[PDB]
């Protein structure tokens, strides 16, 4: 019953408008008490942008980068609240953590033009695995107002060869959109989206581990935006088209007559 | 150039 | 009696010929060319217009233009000599006295098929005429009623699914990415080793290089190591001047700009994400008919290679419990004329014509009611 | 409280999508744990749905489906079907129709005039869709509403679409105010969820005539009014890539290419010269 | 120039003589605003013939042959050429540009190099384009009065920032890849 309630849960979250997710997902959790930890960790939320103070930039709040009730700012390696005895990368990755978050600014800055974003490492046993976050929000006129969510998990299992390693991603997005005219109202548009894909790229000098999951990401969030471009330009359109036809459109005798005697010949032809 | 025009 | 004239006229070539026959009488390249210099020499003939073949084999003293582009006719008043040449030079038959299909790309404004039918029956005289979908004729060439067919002319591209004959209009793509994007792109990655060809009649000579040299490779990063490693894919050509150029990597970074339109400068997504949106974008009780039926068409998918290729990117793209199979007939250049000499020839398409009774009562418009 | 567990309740029921009600509410009640809770709290919730999406139903034995309005809630249960003049009893769980009965002024000829010029508007202009014409009158003034529904649900092609709209004239002799409202909702869930919904107000105003040419004015107006709000619809759709959803994120960089990892450095360079 | 210029009666052919054929070039030559119109004012009176005297001491005279020379950058067709002139390619180009972007593009036309140095080629590079362009854009040449060394002042500007100070191709880096880094690095 237990995995029946928690099943029945997450069929909500498909269900229901995707602009208030963060307020659902938390009366979910205020209905029911006993899959708190659960819903946070399993289903996806919305970002939360929080306020670097030390050097003045800003960054996202996820649970790799939480200890107890604090969270670390990728920027200066210290959590806000401050606490002295928290998780630090060691000083391998902090190399690296520096450079895929100069990158992912970089990325942030070509495709979004704005927004914020942010990069957490964590290690394994025989690699590391990551996570890249980034949010856009509107700028301020009415036509933009609605916010884009990307979360990415990486992975790398590193062969021990040190040619080539394993890359292993799970994106998902969430998009939600508001726009108004004089002649179409208000249209209230959004959704989410998931995905994998993997990878087996070498590894040397000239691809790095920084460059590497640059062509990662940039190429999954490509596939994942031309395809959600083409579930509204896709079935969210001619679904609204084919609820009325603005023509009478008349019978179809010869039309058929001729799809008729094409079948008749291709019998024998083919 | 090679082809197309001198250089 | 009459037989039915079959006109293609697409992008870069046009191909007409007789209802009834298994080839196109003439093929020749739908191009205008006018004289960039002055004459001097008297008493041998000057035309001010060289138009098809003649325009081609001149093309070193002419500025070429294409009266298409983009599957968009843009100069109308050299469409005319096109079809002139067609009609009077390479079938040597009056039109006055012969019903014509025509053919065009989808989703083109509807002002270019009401001058088409308007120009068809005021300037040339034919008794009555028909306009088909380019795409929906090259599945009947194959014999398929149902199936998803890509034709890909030289200046358009199109993926129509198309089952039981009726052609589903919601999940036609378009899609501007064709040859001539392609030979643009050859030009400028000739440019990396030296080889600049700038001037309208080189675009034939680099269009020539691109339809006999390139092919498209199965892995393109495991075919730019392989070609960055060794020299076992380099090819030379012979320019029309007696020069020997030589082509290495370009020979499949022209051709993959298909497949990713990112190397050409388009937004848009490949020929395999387009076949596979065109296959997501109807029913789920037909997806399947679909994936088995792939046909492929047009000139542009004669690429060497392009047949496993489709297969292996569509095959990971779609579920795996779908059978993919691409169909690529062996005659793709002519499969969307061939298709058209199959309909005119049925018995009853004959009362499908506009006929110029019926024009003349309904005005142009009418072809916006009878051509699906 | 199980009274602000059951407000929980009544939030998420009223906004499920439209088809997608009972999936919703067998959900809630095993999340709720509580039918009796359930059966007493949201029964005001199951009909705050129903009427907001104008739910067809099938009366047994009569030639169209009736629309679930507020104009035509008597409470009780009981809604009115204005074209026969019954109501009936509806079950607001299972969406029957029972108890048909007898539901009998000045309206009628008005309430006629303009319902089979509506059905002729549903018939030209809707593949599955339904009206109703209902009426009533306003501090006297004579106030005359038509409906509009069509709604396709494919669970097996994974998605769920509704068109809604409701339109309002009162007789305001030689003229009229004419205000409309047009309401769509549709949801695509295969591998994904992806939601469009969207209101447009409509207003304008009208010449009097007989009531049969009245009519004729009002459906002229609805048509065009239809037609330019779908025709808009389709437009953004073939213009929100490069203008609206461009905003949010760009599918391809100013350059034009994908970015080239090995050069990053150099993007920062053009910023650096508007600090320079 | 060196062609035209027979029609005169002068001959220059050798390399020696290139450089006094590129002095009167940078000296009496000069875009024309109405090519057409300066035609016919040179065929109505001429008092735009001006004298040049060479390193043996000559004195030449070219008068139409001033902006038929510069004329050649609009209008490639002059030297056998099929191209487009310069204001058609900086239109071709712009309009390849995106269309968000463009409304700044046409503000921040800049000319630079030495060629552009022409008397009146603002004016006549502003009236082709904006008769190129809609009437709704904002057309400026903007040309610096300094524009023959843009090229390495800004390459100075580039050099000289210490976010480029870790964007020169080092010694040890090119032993690791041969030449080819070039093609990495460079943009
Ligand atoms: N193997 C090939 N490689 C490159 N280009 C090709 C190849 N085959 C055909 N093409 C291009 O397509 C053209 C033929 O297209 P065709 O079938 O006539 O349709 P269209 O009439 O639209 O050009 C050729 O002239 C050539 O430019
Ligand atoms: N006012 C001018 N009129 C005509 N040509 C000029 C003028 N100023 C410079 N040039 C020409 O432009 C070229 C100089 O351009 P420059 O910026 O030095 O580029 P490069 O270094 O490639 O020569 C030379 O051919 C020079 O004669
Ligand atoms: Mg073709």
């Amino acid at each position: 019953m237990s995995d029946q309630q928690l099943d029945c849960a997450l069929d909500l979250m498909r269900r229901l408008p995707p602009q208030q997710i963060e307020k659902n997902l938390s009366d979910l959790i205020d209905l029911v008490p006993s899959l708190c930890e659960d819903l946070l960790s399993s289903v996806d939320q919305p970002l939360k942008i929080a306020r670097d103070k030390v050097v003045g930039k800003d960054y996202l709040l996820c649970d790799y980068n939480r200890d107890g009730d604090s969270y670390r700012s990728p920027w200066s390696n210290k959590y806000d609240p401050p606490l002295e005895d928290g998780a630090m990368p060691s000083a391998r990755l902090r190399k690296l953590e520096v450079e895929a978050n100069n990158a992912f600014d970089q990325y942030r800055d070509l495709y979004f033009e704005g927004g914020v974003s942010s990069v957490y490492l964590w290690d394994l046993d025989h690699g590391f695995a990551g996570v890249i976050l980034i949010k856009k929000a509107g700028d301020g006129s009415k036509k933009i107002k609605g916010c884009w969510d990307s979360i990415h998990v990486v992975e790398v299992q590193e062969k021990s060869s040190g040619r080539t390693a394993h890359y292993k991603l799970t994106s998902t997005v969430m998009l939600w959109l508001q726009t108004n005219k004089s002649g179409s109202g208000t249209m209230n548009l959004g959704g989410s989206l998931t995905r994998q894909m993997e990878k087996d790229e070498t590894v040397s000098d000239c691809s790095p581990h920084i460059a590497n999951i640059g062509r990662l990401v940039e190429d999954m969030e490509n596939k994942i935006r031309s395809t959600l471009n083409e579930i509204y330009f896709g079935k969210t359109k001619d679904i609204v088209n084919g609820l009325r036809s603005v023509q009478t459109f008349a019978d179809k005798s010869k039309q058929e007559a001729l799809k008729n005697d094409l079948v008749e010949a291709l019998k024998r032809k083919q | 150039w090679x082809a197309x025009c001198p250089a | 009696d009459i037989a039915a004239l079959v006109v293609d006229n697409g992008s870069g070539m046009c191909k007409a010929g007789f209802a009834g026959d298994d080839a196109p009488r003439a093929v020749f390249p739908s191009i205008v060319g006018r004289p960039r210099h002055q004459g001097v020499m008297v008493g041998m003939g000057q035309k001010d217009s060289y138009v098809g073949d003649e325009a081609q084999s001149k093309r070193g003293i002419l500025t070429l233009k294409y009266p298409i582009e983009h599957g968009i006719v843009t100069n109308w008043d050299d469409m005319e000599k096109i079809w002139h040449h067609t009609f009077y030079n390479e079938l040597r038959v009056a039109p006055e006295e012969h019903p014509v299909l025509l053919t065009e790309a989808p989703l083109n404004p509807k002002a270019n098929r009401e001058k088409m039918t308007q120009i068809m029956f005021e300037t040339f005289n034919t008794p009555a005429m028909y306009v088909a979908i380019q795409a929906v004729l090259s599945l009947y060439a194959s014999g398929r009623t149902t199936g998803i067919v890509m034709d890909s002319g030289d200046g358009v591209t199109h993926t129509v699914p198309i089952y039981e004959g009726y052609a589903l209009p919601h999940a036609i793509l378009r899609l501007d990415l064709a040859g001539r994007d392609l030979t643009d792109y050859l030009m400028k990655i000739l440019t990396e080793r030296g080889y600049s060809f700038t001037t309208t009649a080189e675009r034939e000579i680099v269009r020539d290089i691109k339809e006999k040299l390139c092919y498209v490779a199965l892995d393109f990063e495991q075919e730019m190591a392989t070609a960055a490693s060794s020299s076992s894919l380099e090819k030379s050509y012979e320019l029309p001047d007696g020069q020997v150029i030589t082509i290495g990597n370009e020979r499949f970074r022209c051709p993959e700009a298909l497949f990713q339109p990112s190397f050409l400068g388009m937004e848009s997504c490949g020929i395999h994400e387009t076949t596979f949106n065109s296959i997501m974008k109807c029913d789920v009780d037909i997806r399947k008919d679909l994936y088995a039926n792939t046909v492929l068409s047009g000139g542009t998918t004669m690429y060497p290679g392009i047949a496993d290729r489709m297969q292996k990117e569509i095959t990971a793209l779609a579920p795996s419990t779908m059978k993919i199979k691409i169909i690529a007939p062996p005659e793709r250049k002519y499969s969307v004329w061939i298709g058209g000499s199959i309909l005119a020839s049925l018995s009853t398409f004959q009362q499908m014509w506009i006929s110029k009774q019926e024009y003349d009562e309904s005005g142009p418009s009418i072809v916006h009611r009878k051509c699906f | 409280s199980d009274e602000e567990k059951v407000r929980i309740a009544a939030k998420f029921i009223t906004h499920a999508p439209p088809g997608e009600f009972n999936e919703v509410f067998n959900d809630v009640r095993l999340l709720l744990n509580n039918d009796n809770l359930l059966r007493e709290g949201a029964a005001h919730a199951f009909a705050q749905y129903n009427m907001d999406q104008f739910t067809p139903v099938k009366i047994e034995g009569y030639d169209d489906q009736v629309l679930i309005t507020e104009h035509g809630d008597l409470g009780n249960s009981r809604f009115l079907d204005p074209r026969n003049q019954i109501s009936f009893k509806f079950d607001h769980l299972r969406k029957e129709a029972s108890d048909p009965q007898p539901e009998d002024g000045g309206l009628k000829s008005w309430r006629e005039s303009c319902d089979s010029a509506l059905r002729a508007y549903v018939k030209d202009h809707y593949s599955n869709g339904f009206c109703t014409v209902y009426a009533k009158t306003i501090d006297g003034q004579q106030t005359i509403i038509a409906c509009i529904e069509s709604h396709q649900f494919q669970p097996k092609n994974f998605w769920n679409g509704r068109w809604r709209s409701e339109w309002k004239f009162t007789i305001t002799p030689p003229s009229a105010q004419v205000v409309g409202v047009l309401k769509i909702q549709v949801h695509y869930y295969e591998d994904g969820n992806v939601q469009l919904v969207s209101h447009k107000d409509v207003q304008d105003s009208v010449t009097v005539s007989n009531e049969v040419q009245t009519t004729k004015e009002f459906i002229k107006i609805i048509e065009s009014a239809e037609n330019e709000y779908q025709t808009a619809i389709s437009e953004n759709y073939q213009t929100m890539s490069d203008t609206t959803f461009k905003a949010l994120r760009r599918q391809l960089p100013v350059t034009r290419t994908k970015i080239d990892w090995n050069k990053i450095l150099s993007y920062k360079i053009g910023k650096e010269m508007q600090n320079a």
